[PDB]
DNA sequence: TTCGTAATCATGGTCATAGC
DNA sequence: GCTATGACCATGATTACGAATTG
């Protein structure tokens, strides 16, 4: 057969496997089908770093020509393209982010196509755009529209040399201070005049330094992160618990460190230590304390409080009774949908903000006496899977969590 | 660049060799049979059948092949007219005019375009009939279409009733698709337009394409 | 005009009509054309906006549509089924054509035509003459079929035709071909109208040389030269090549009923075509009944393994017992003479004894009623004769007595009064005789020939195949000639298309499937103490109407991932969805993060699927009812096939709810049917483990309570038997699947088995099971050895048996006919099955001893073999044929066969069946490790002798030996304890 | 479907290199 | 200083292909 629809799937199977990113599911899924499609049809079917070169740390000549610098920022890095969903690092997990950033995102992806992506460099829960690369025309064009709708964009630098330059740590220095921003530095990336390669410089040494203990302090609701005092006092600026966690750091020792020129940042862990991780994080808990658990990239809290979180996840004022609280729920028109899509389960799980997989193995391991919609009583049976403290630590929650679950199936049955 | 002797006619096949690793039990299939093909006058001449060997096949991509030679003026190679008179030819050169854009042709060989190679399935037939000579080169189309198969990627097949069934036909699941007939009622073969989508599968297995232009003769 | 269907078929031309092929009371033969068309079922507002005007629309009238689309639910708000009733119509047209909004697109036109003219498929007809138009020689056309099949009459009998052929070629290396060997023999057996039946044979004259012609027609054969002067009645006819395939192509175009031959569309018709045409440029041509369309014979391949048919159009049907034998039976092999050897057998006596021969007698009254007339029936063309499985007789004389046969057979004399006589596999070499080739060489090829040509009849006549056919046609509504082609896919969508008829309902599929994804170990496998058999009444079935499970009624699936949820979930199907009304059923979950999958069947309303089950047990059922008091034979076999044809379509039901597919396809009721099942079959195990008969009391090990919901029936474990009061039984369970269930008794006493058997029936069924759950007897074994129910030896009492009673020697998995292992391992294997089985019954034995009995002895007999080394080459002597289709780089058999051929005169073809062995100097003494062994595999010639430097590598074929043994037995460690003591390896058991 | 034989891989050690 | 981990070795193990059970 000689279908023109044949001939078009096949155009858009091959502009599929050129837009193929592992970390996506529905378009992988889709292609996928596709290929079986295809192979029984037909019997059978023919079927990150990418742009960007090894980092520069050693002083080295340039071709004399036009540089777009951009600075590339401290933080976590994650990504988002056309046609697929939110895109980040290994795990895939997701978050929540109010739907005018998307119809931004929209808008950037339909008024020029040949932009390959957008990517974020994450941290303390400010979230902002650094750099992308487009195809088609120059960089300008998808940051100035950016800043054009309101988001901040990086202080960009244009510099055209008709000679050698000298890329010596004391110019980066120059330039560092030029861009006078005091949010931790990494790197920073120079761009061509005409060329799609990417390619960055980081300057960089190491030495030895000296830490008194590892603190945590507040980012936002609930939000904490752990970060090492040294013995200059600088705060050194751990990116998350995966970071220390792997990192393995011992106390009362010294250890090395990446010292920039203003700041100190501690370094993956290049040593061959055999240590496993279970007694380390209980070292490491005990250490931070009972109330504190691992729940991903922060911790959490473990207090009472009980009812002073509904009002914070409902986005309402302070509530005091059930009865007000069911009246201004049934008042207030906006609310009605999110707690009528959204089961009762996980709003108690993320109403505490507990993780999904611990959460999950830990539930799937006690017997629950319930009566009426309500539970009342619980046991635990295996004791192996409290060999993690932070079960532990879910488990001693739980009597505030059965009263938080008991309190939402009472306003959802009452509302209606 | 070799040769290999044979009993009957043309008592000698000479070969290149890509063929090398099967043709060798070639032989023991072909004196089963010589002595019943040369009974009757075929197309072409019996110092014709196996000139198709002489072509490599370290450097061949997709595969055409069809179900039988012209029963007259056969030379061998198929899917060629010296004189340019037979009307498949005809078809398949403007077929290829009107894809490539390209309106003056007068000769269209399908053995100058690199990655192609023209094949038939059967390698004889008496003239005034068609396929029949089916059961004298059964095992022999077996053999050549296998070996065939162990380096081309993509198969073509050309008419409706005569490749029905190649999914058994073979061993090693390859992609194949099927054409319409050449002389298929209401013209349908001039609504075909399957080069393309032979194209966009080499596209899919990262190959280098064809193209069709350098097949003209002006 | 009164006339009996015998096949419907198709034409294939520009324009395309229905055949039917009708046989009158007399014997004329008819046939009617009527034209075929292409239907459709369309809705009221569909049918009144088409533009072009159907053909002819037909008013179905009130439908009910149903969606049954399955959704997985996470909560207990379950949404309703989508019903639309409305008016449909069924319409009628000449030409495809695509329609948006077309329902029941999965039925075939030809089931549209039956049932909505409403013909059966062979039913007998009073023809009306008003609406047949005669077109031709004894071909009327018919255009309106819904007035001319109104009457309906009583079945009566017609006569038939028949035509068996074989073929005998000429071979010396290896297989025929058509290029250069020809035909030797070609034997018919030939039924006409008239019943006269005629046995003929054609030998080629190109070999006999003129001498041997001149002596055969001064014996009594006839010689003719041309095609216009042979007659059938003559037995044997000497002719050439040329008249042999002129004579064979004028017989093949002859408009029999039936052309049955064995492999015959894969060698024996497909070599006479390509013979003819090669030898001259002649065809074989099939003419349809109106004369204006012809065909060639083109054999032409099907997947299902490979399957061959005929393109013929002229209503004749091409039969091929192997497929049917492939289709109908698992069996061990399915060659010809083992497939003769398990159907024809008897119990004979030794009448006389001494010489090298002695005399065999047979009747009625030694083995049963009917085996005897069979074997006297066979015996007519047969020649050689197996007796004990082991000795091959030549039959010297014969004679058939009014209800029984006598025989007289060349064996050695062996003491014993009775023994077993069967037809199969005979040890005659046609290779060489081949070589040297003579006058009684050809006689006896001849008789050979019409041996296998008349034992196609026989097999024909045994498995029935003509009423199966018959009523395969019935049921499945399709013609005769389609029956045995399809699967069980394509058998059901008739009387499934005649059950929505009647009910009036659609069931409607409007998503896209998705890709949705036990054995039984018996607890030891010798026991040396009796098995009480029990089977299941067709458990599936029964399971699915006492569920209700079918795609409409499912009420819906609710799945949970954690245990808290799943137990609020518990709590509100209990209190939302109580029984009796509504039955809940778990099943595994269908994805890996669920953890509980619940569905949710209804019982207010009779289902689809439960229906048609129902409607087949009871069919089946008063079929065998009126069987049983049938006198007739013709009546009998009817009957015996209509209830075949009703079980094998009853139990094709769960494949096809799992098949995806398929038009009963439902995930959850397939899933529902086999947990229910397990769980039925799990109770019934542990109900009956440990059960003991004391006094006149039985009590089981646990409560008889439905393991469903509560019910009313008394749950008391002790329960009052007929028994007398001095037995003491004590009850064991074994093995159990869905078919049967395994009960071990510790007693060899098999009148007290079979009677405590009855009565454990009965007290199960009235006491213990519930609904419509049965059980029934099926036989005592005795000195049961099994791995599986695939692979078992024992002997087999029926339940209508008494002590003084033949048993049957039960013995399958193993094959026998494989054969690449040797002649020492399947002799000696025999010998330690039997030697198992002879302490096996001793009685005082319990369980580590054996163990130890059969290692102690394959340790004496394998150090006497490797040290006296007295047994003959042959012996380990093993067989591979030859091809070049190797894949790889090398193969190291192809560079074997090259030496061979470079170093010896005599050179292997492609095609040929070399013989090889294992060879190794002698000089090595006995090995513990092993090492690749393709590179000790040498070639055996036939004039190789072994030298004297160099003995047969023992080693391989004695550890394959003692694997297979250690397979067997129960015992474990001390297995693996010698294996490592004798060979230092780990044996791959089960 | 089973049965058989290579090939690959992972749970039992050992030792050369090398770190608190 | 010995005890720690990389490249070396194999017993015991599952996984893989092969090719027959075809006629």
């Amino acid at each position: 057969m000689t279908s023109s629809a044949d001939l078009t799937n096949l155009k858009e199977l091959l502009s599929l496997y050129k837009s193929l990113r592992f970390s996506d599911s529905v378009a992988i899924e889709k292609y996928n089908s596709l290929v079986e499609w295809g192979t029984s049809t037909y019997w059978k079917i023919g079927v990150i770093s990418d742009y960007y070169d090894e980092v520069k740390n050693k002083p080295f000549n340039i071709d004399p020509g036009y540089y777009i610098f951009l600075p590339v920022y401290f933080g976590s890095v994650f990504i988002y393209s056309k046609g697929k969903n939110m895109v980040e690092l290994g795990s895939g997990n997701s978050f929540q982010i109010p739907d005018e950033i998307r119809s931004a995102c929209n808008k950037v992806l339909d008024s020029d196509n040949g932009i390959d992506f957008l990517r974020f460099v994450l941290l303390n829960n400010r979230w902002i755009m650094e750099d992308a690369i487009s195809k088609y025309q120059s960089p300008v064009n998808i940051f100035k529209l950016a800043s054009e709708y309101g988001l901040n964009i990086p202080n960009y630098l244009e510099i055209e040399i008709e000679e050698d330059t000298l890329f010596d740590d004391e110019l980066y220095s120059i330039m560092e201070r030029s861009f006078d921003d005091t949010f931790p530095k990494i790197s920073i990336s120079y761009i061509k005049l005409g060329e799609l390669k990417r390619q960055v410089v980081d300057f960089f040494k190491f030495s030895f330094m000296y830490i008194e203990s590892i603190k945590v302090d507040r980012i936002g609701d609930n939000i904490f992160i752990p970060s090492v005092i040294t013995k200059s006092g600088k705060k050194i600026l751990v990116k998350d618990v995966d970071h220390l966690i792997r990192s393995k750091v011992r106390e009362h020792t010294f250890v090395k460190v990446k010292k920039k020129n203003t700041f100190s940042i501690l370094y993956d862990y290049d040593g061959n230590g055999t240590e496993t991780r279970g007694e380390v994080i209980k070292r490491i808990i005990d250490t931070i304390g009972r109330d504190y658990y691992v729940n991903g990239k922060y911790f959490s809290k473990v207090g009472i409080a009980g009812l002073k979180q509904l009002t914070n996840k409902l986005d309402i004022n302070e509530c005091a009774t059930v009865d007000e609280l069911v009246d201004e729920i049934n008042k207030s028109g906006t609310v009605k949908r999110k707690i009528k899509n959204q089961s009762v389960f996980d709003l108690s799980r993320e109403c505490l903000g507990y993780p999904e997989a611990d959460f999950i193995t830990l539930v799937n391991n006690m017997r629950f006496k319930i009566e009426n919609c309500k539970v009342v009583n619980f046991n635990i049976e295996n004791t192996n899977c409290l060999n993690n403290p932070s079960i532990e630590t879910i488990y001693g929650n739980f009597n505030q969590f059965v009263s938080i679950f008991n309190t939402v199936t009472d306003v959802k049955k009452r509302l209606f | 660049m070799n040769s290999v002797t044979i009993s009957h006619a043309p008592y000698t096949i000479t070969y290149h060799d890509d063929w090398e690793p099967v043709m060798s039990q070639l032989v023991e299939f072909y004196n089963e049979v010589a002595s019943w093909l040369l009974r009757d006058e075929t197309s072409p001449i019996p110092d014709k059948f196996f000139i198709q060997l002489k072509q490599p096949l370290r450097n061949k991509r997709v595969c055409v092949c069809g179900i039988d030679p012209y029963p007259k003026d056969g030379t061998g190679v198929p899917f060629e007219s010296p004189n340019f008179t037979k009307k498949s030819i005809k078809e398949i050169a403007s077929s290829i005019s009107r894809l490539t854009g390209v309106i003056d042709y007068k000769g269209y060989n399908l053995n100058i375009i690199d990655g192609v190679i023209p094949w038939n399935y059967y390698l004889s037939c008496k003239l005034g009939e068609t396929k029949s000579h089916a059961i004298y080169w059964d095992k022999i189309s077996k053999l050549l279409l296998q070996h065939i198969t162990k380096h081309v990627s993509v198969l073509y097949c050309l008419g409706k009733t005569d490749f029905s069934n190649i999914r058994a036909k073979l061993e090693s699941p390859v992609t194949t698709i099927v054409g319409y007939h050449p002389a298929a009622r209401d013209h349908q073969f001039e609504k075909d337009r399957s080069f393309e989508i032979i194209n966009v599968l080499l596209e899919l297995d990262n190959k280098t394409p064809i193209n069709w232009a350098q097949g003209f003769i002006y | 005009m009164d006339v009996r269907c015998i096949n419907w078929f198709e034409s294939h031309g520009e324009n395309r009509f229905l055949y039917l092929k009708s046989r009158c009371r007399n014997g004329e033969t008819v046939f009617i054309r009527f034209p075929h068309y292409f239907y459709y079922v369309v809705t009221d507002e569909i049918y009144q906006s088409l533009s072009p005007p159907p053909f002819n629309a037909r008013p179905m009238g009130k439908m009910r549509t149903i969606d049954i689309d399955e959704t997985i639910s996470y909560n207990l708000d379950i949404k309703d089924r989508k019903c639309s009733v409305a008016d449909m119509w069924l319409i009628e047209e000449p030409k495809k054509r695509s329609i948006q909004n077309a329902t029941m697109d999965e039925f075939f036109n030809i089931s549209w035509f039956y049932i909505s003219n409403g013909i059966s498929p062979d039913g007998c007809y009073s023809l009306d003459e008003q609406y047949l138009t005669k077109i031709n020689n004894g071909c009327y056309h018919c255009d309106d079929p819904r007035n001319c099949f109104a009457k309906e009459i009583p079945r009566f009998d017609i006569p038939r035709s028949y035509l068996f052929l074989a073929i005998a070629c000429h071979f010396d290396k290896k297989f025929p071909s058509v290029f250069i060997n020809p035909i030797s023999h070609t034997s018919y057996c030939y039924i006409d109208l008239s019943g006269k039946r005629l046995l003929f044979t054609l030998i080629n004259e190109e070999m006999l040389t003129e001498q041997e012609i001149q002596e055969a027609v001064d014996r009594g054969c006839l010689r003719i030269q041309s095609l216009m002067e042979m007659d059938y009645e003559r037995e044997l006819v000497l002719c050439s090549e040329i008249v042999l395939l002129r004579i064979a192509k004028q017989l093949l175009e002859l408009t029999f009923d039936y052309v049955v031959t064995f492999n015959g569309h894969n060698f024996d018709l497909r070599y006479i075509t390509n013979r003819l045409e090669l030898l001259t440029g002649e065809k074989i041509i099939f003419r349809s009944p109106d004369k204006k369309e012809a065909v060639h014979l083109c054999i032409y391949e099907r997947n299902q393994n490979t399957t061959f048919h005929v393109n013929n159009n002229n209503g004749t049907i091409f039969f091929d017992l192997y497929s049917f034998i492939q289709k109908s039976e698992k069996l061990d092999s399915y060659k010809l003479d083992s497939i003769s050897k398990n159907a024809f057998s008897c119990m004979g006596k030794v009448l006389n004894r001494g010489v090298r021969e002695m005399t065999f007698i047979g009747d009625d009254t030694t083995d049963a009623k009917g085996k005897a007339d069979t074997f006297a029936k066979v015996l007519t063309t047969g020649n050689y004769v197996t007796v004990d499985e082991d000795i091959i007789c030549k039959v010297i004389r014969k004679d058939i007595l009014e209800n029984g046969f006598k025989v007289v057979l060349s064996c050695p004399t062996l003491p014993n009064d009775i023994y077993k006589l069967s037809f199969g596999k005979d040890d005659i070499d046609l290779a060489q005789m081949y070589k040297d080739y003579n006058l009684n060489i050809a006689l006896d090829m001849a008789r050979y020939c019409i041996h296998d040509a008349c034992l196609c009849q026989y097999l024909w006549e045994y498995y029935g195949v003509e009423t199966k056919t018959d009523a395969g046609a019935a049921t499945y509504v399709l013609p005769q000639s389609m029956v045995f082609e399809y699967r069980a896919s394509t058998i059901i969508k008739g009387p499934l298309l005649k059950l929505l008829l009647e009910t009036k309902t659609i069931l409607v599929r409007s998503e896209t499937k998705q890709k949705f994804p036990k054995v039984f170990a018996p607890k030891q496998k010798m026991f040396s103490n009796n098995v009480l058999i029990f089977d299941y009444n067709s458990l599936y079935p029964n399971v699915c109407i006492f569920g209700n499970l079918s795609p409409e009624t499912l009420v819906g699936v609710v799945v949970s991932t954690n245990r808290l949820e799943e137990e609020i979930n518990n709590q509100l199907l209990l209190q939302k969805y109580p029984p009796p009304r509504y039955i809940t059923v778990h099943c595994e979950p269908r994805l890996p993060n669920l953890i509980s999958e619940i569905a949710i069947f209804d019982r207010s309303i009779e289902g689809t699927i439960p229906r048609l089950l129902r409607t087949f047990l009871a069919e089946r059922a008063r079929y065998k009812k009126m069987l049983k008091q049938a006198t007739s034979s013709t009546e009998k076999a009817i009957y015996d096939s209509m209830q075949y044809t009703y079980k094998i379509v009853a139990n094709s039901v769960y494949g096809l709810m799992g098949f995806r597919n398929s038009a009963l396809y439902s995930y959850a009721s397939a899933k529902s049917c086999t947990s229910i099942g397990r769980r039925m079959i799990l109770y019934l195990e542990s109900v009956l483990n440990g059960a003991e008969l004391s006094n006149g009391m039985l009590r089981f090990a646990n409560t008889l309570s439905n393991p469903f919901y509560m019910d009313d029936r008394d749950i008391n474990p002790i329960v009052k038997t007929s028994l007398p009061i001095d037995y003491r039984f004590r009850f064991r369970s074994v093995y159990g699947d869905t078919d049967s269930v395994f009960t071990e008794i510790d007693s060899q006493d098999v009148d007290k088995s079979i009677e405590i058997a009855k009565e454990l029936e009965r007290l199960i069924n009235s006491r213990v099971l519930f609904n419509n759950f049965k059980i029934e007897f099926e036989a005592v074994y005795k000195n049961l050895i099994m791995q599986s129910k695939k692979k078992y030896t024992t002997m087999k009492y029926s339940a209508s048996s008494n002590s003084k009673s033949v048993p049957e020697r039960i013995n399958k998995g193993t094959s026998e006919t494989r054969r690449d292992v040797s002649k020492f391992h399947k002799n000696m294997i025999k010998t330690y099955k039997t030697r198992l089985s002879e302490m096996l019954s001793e009685g005082r034995m319990n369980s580590n001893q054996v163990c130890i009995d059969i290692l102690r002895s394959l340790e004496t007999d394998l150090r006497s073999e490797f040290d006296s080394r007295s047994s003959p080459l042959e012996l380990f002597m093993l067989s591979r044929m030859h091809h070049s289709n190797y894949k790889s780089a090398d193969n190291p058999n192809m560079y074997l066969v090259t030496e061979y051929n470079k170093n010896n005169p005599e050179t292997i073809e492609l095609g040929e069946r070399y013989y090889f062995a294992y060879i190794c100097p002698a000089n090595v003494p006995w090995t513990k490790k092993l090492v690749n062994i393709k590179t000790y595999e040498t070639i055996i010639d036939r004039s190789f002798k072994l030298g004297s430097n160099q003995r047969i590598f023992y080693e391989v074929y004695f550890k394959r030996l003692t694997s297979e043994i250690v397979n067997l037995l129960d015992n474990k460690v001390l297995c693996i304890s010698f294996f490592q003591r004798m060979f230092g390896s780990r044996p791959t058991f089960y």
